């Protein structure tokens, strides 16, 4: 009955609900990059561009009594918009299959939803990491001015400090310091766990060691986690669309519109 | 009003 | 109107014309559930039709007391059946369909009636003949169909001779149901110069029909019966809408039958 | 929710 | 009173009409690259991107009595959202002739807001045909695949005739067809003047020749006027602002916001 | 109030 026409939303109201439920949870439980990086706000599908800052000209601060002096503005060293990516994925359910969910009043099936929403997580996280080349982006991993650090020994009793303490102290002394967060590849944040060292790096960092399937082999980052260092614009959030019956097949699609700015590059150290 | 589906998980 | 995608560009008069039509041209079309008896609708939900294979003769003994086995084991990998989609695609003009709207113009349906007629042949072929690459069986496709010769066509008495052969090997086989004989134009017309039809028609006592899907000399007799062959249907002939590719309205003709050939010794291609 | 068989039962 | 304080509005209704008025008809009666370009629709001060779209090549199209033949859609090649400048000039006003015409009930005098607005008419027209690369703005004379042609033929009978010939053959080859707009350097359109060639030039182009200042010694350009060629993205037009005050007096600032987006690039040939 | 275009565009 249903399929004997071409309607706009070929789901219920509780159908619906449950396939939001299901990329949602998808995405909390596999979203990595988000747990590295604040977010500017949800702008709106409308915003396509947003300004990009590169703060990487400051000078220091004046001391007077009259408040007379000259000091250069801190400002956009070069004014600059970057269009923001949209990630999605696309599946198809079978008309027989709304059907037979409705009518037998078994629950209808999201599964490829969830994969759709695996997937675009995985790319999420790898745009944020390894920033995208063919359109000009830059991520956490590939960056100017990075402050790359050597990490070497980290099979010994305290190799992960032999790198987490010199970027730790390299980070501070370009005056970026504070709550970091640190994230290792999943060797490394195997391998570390051999006698505690663990709980010693989550005591020198404050946000905690996180690891990403998306790195290396042997790759990692410490970061500084305030929002004027890093930002993640957010033009839509992960969701899903139809996109109209193909052949009575209903095609849908998972979204997510968002954009890494690295506002201060002196932020990031990668323990290459 | 237009909301946030996936929070800020930090 | 034609300026934007439509829930439904025809009207509910107009529906029941192209529903009416796409009926009566299915009903004129197809000989296959003339002989098969057809089990009950089970709509677009059910996907997936038990399937049987009865392979092997047991009658139901006499005795006193009812004290001997006599049942029908269920066999091992009960081996469920998906229902294939038999579909066919018309197309609608928006000029006509706006000449109907407006100036009364009486819709045109001789493409729907045309799709559903190469729909319903292409589902007679299925009957008939099983799909290689969807593996599945027809009537002149199963293994065991006890094939028997059939010549002397010319003569009078062969197609009969013939015809008896295979109602003997029927009979030997375990099946003595009502007969219903299904055979090339070919075969059927030299049937025809002789008014052996008749004979015919009163040794099946279901039917003696005439279908295109057969080869060039080819026919087929069964033991028609819903445990001797079956044909599960999900849905009928009903025509859908395809949204609108470019400005033309795309409708479709659909249905889902699936064969069920639980005795494979039902069967006796004449071949 | 009639399944409303339409073309069958042509026997 | 008014003078012995800051403000943020020293004029009234009137003088803000008179600024106006005057700002649009300096610019009615000297800008040039307007006239041979179409310009896109206002958005406002808010908008500060627009999508710099590119449509090369050509695909005919169809004819067909049921209308299904598949020819290739229209489409961007490649999104780019370049961002819009500003173009500004800044006038004084002195707090003395505000009052002399608020006293006397006389016209305001704006001869240094004509002056900012020819200056600003200059600016943009410079933008227009030429581009900065700083910025990364493409002009008529700096767009890729220009279509370069010889022009070597001076101070002869015909010469000049052949040229604008040249050109178009060329546009028609690449595809266009359109009533062809010539704009010319002083030099070379006395030149033309010469035989009066400028009559059969008129003709020919049926969309005008004009004469700007901003071109080299020796340059001239064959543009086609039709859109989806030439558009000119306009955030507002020329308005007058005050940019507070300093000594007294009231500076104000003549400010339009525009952007040359040559979607076809085809569709313009410089007479090098 | 609402937006405009002070000068016109100059075709014709």
């Amino acid at each position: 009955p249903d399929f004997l026409g071409h309607a706009e939303n070929p789901l219920r109201e509780e159908e619906w609900a449950r396939l939001n439920e299901t990329v949602i949870q998808v995405a909390r439980r596999s979203l990595v990059g988000r747990r590295i990086l604040d977010i500017y706000g949800p702008l709106g599908a409308g915003v396509q561009t947003v300004p990009y800052d590169e703060f990487q000209g400051v000078s220091p601060g004046a001391v007077d009594i009259v408040g007379e002096q000259e000091t250069a503005m801190v400002f956009t060293d070069a004014r600059k918009f970057k269009t923001i990516p949209i990630i999605y994925k696309d599946f198809l359910l079978h008309w027989r299959d709304i059907e037979a969910a409705r009518t037998h009043n078994m629950p209808l099936d999201v599964s490829a939803a969830a994969g759709a929403a695996a997937l675009c997580a995985q790319q999420e996280d790898e745009l944020i990491f390894y920033g995208d080349a063919r359109l000009g982006y830059e991520g956490l991993m590939t960056a100017n001015g990075r402050l790359t650090v050597p990490l070497g020994d980290w099979t010994s009793p305290g190799g992960g400090f032999q790198a987490i303490v010199e970027a730790t102290r390299k980070l501070n002394e370009q005056g970026h310091f504070g709550p970091y967060a640190v994230v290792l590849s999943p060797r490394l944040y195997s391998q570390l766990h051999r006698g505690g060292e663990i709980e010693t790096i989550r005591q020198l960092a404050s946000d905690g060691v996180y690891q990403s399937n998306r790195l290396r082999g042997e790759s990692g980052v410490v970061v500084s986690t305030g929002r004027e260092n890093m930002d993640l614009a957010v033009s839509m959030d992960m969701v899903a669309a139809y996109l109209g019956a193909s052949r009575m097949n209903h095609p849908f699609r998972v979204l997510e519109a968002l954009l890494l700015r690295i506002k201060h590059p002196d932020a990031i150290c990668t323990l290459e | 009003e237009k909301r946030l589906t996936v929070g800020s998980l930090r």
